[PDB]
């Protein structure tokens, strides 16, 4: 149905068997993704602190 | 002498009254998303004129706990119930006073009621993180005259201790 397919595709085993692919042009991995760590009331600790 | 007396009792109805005010309405004052009037139990705006409880204390376990406190604003409530009894104490002890140690203890119990009423003011000036409302400020007068109140019956009861010393002796 298509020619050539340019798109984030992940590189599968799976997809190996039925067609082909490039090198890998854009390297990644799995992250962590938290908020930007804002002011927080310190408290009864600043006394202390 | 009963001047004094007097004087002492209109300074506890009036800090009593200013109390009542403050937990009435007109608390603290903000602007919310036009400005907004409140008294410690529900908001008012300024549609305009509705009035709603946005007392809601949900939205380490010192804030959970400091916001238990600041919930329905429990220390005032128990500082004015300890006025209340501070005051009829101080009615009782005015006539037919037979006892001289019971005037010590109601003025001690006056001035711990102060103190936890300066706490809760603390309490309820914490819990607001612009300007403040009229109760505030009549709550803080208030403590002023209790304050001065407390001192002058101590010193009735110093000086009534001193003549009770003299006569003694």
């Amino acid at each position: 149905k298509a020619d050539i397919a340019i798109a984030p595709l992940t590189i599968t085993l799976v997809r190996e068997e039925v067609i082909d692919f490039s090198k890998p042009f854009m390297s990644l991995g799995i992250s962590i993704m938290i908020k930007k760590p804002q002011k927080s009331k310190p408290g009864v600790f600043s006394f202390l602190d | 002498r009963g001047v004094q007396m007097l004087l002492t009792t209109v300074g506890a109805f009036a800090a009593f009254s200013l109390m009542t005010i403050a937990v009435g309405t007109d608390y603290w004052l903000y602007s919310r998303g036009v400005m907004t009037h409140s008294g410690l139990w529900r908001t008012c705006c300024l549609f305009k004129g509705l009035c709603k409880q946005i007392d809601h204390f949900p939205e380490d376990t010192a804030e959970y706990f400091l916001r238990a406190v600041r919930a329905s604003s429990i220390f005032p409530i128990l500082s004015v119930i300890l006025l209340f009894m501070g005051g009829l104490c101080i009615a009782a002890s005015e006539f037919y006073k037979t006892r001289h140690n019971i005037i010590l203890s109601a003025g001690i119990f006056f001035v711990s009621a102060g103190l936890s009423n300066i706490i809760g003011i603390i309490v309820y000036i914490s819990a607001n993180a612009y300007s403040y409302g009229w109760s505030f400020y009549f709550g803080a007068l208030s403590f002023i005259i209790a304050e001065m109140v407390g001192v002058l019956a101590v010193h009735m009861f110093i000086d009534r201790h001193k003549q009770l010393r003299a006569t003694a002796r």
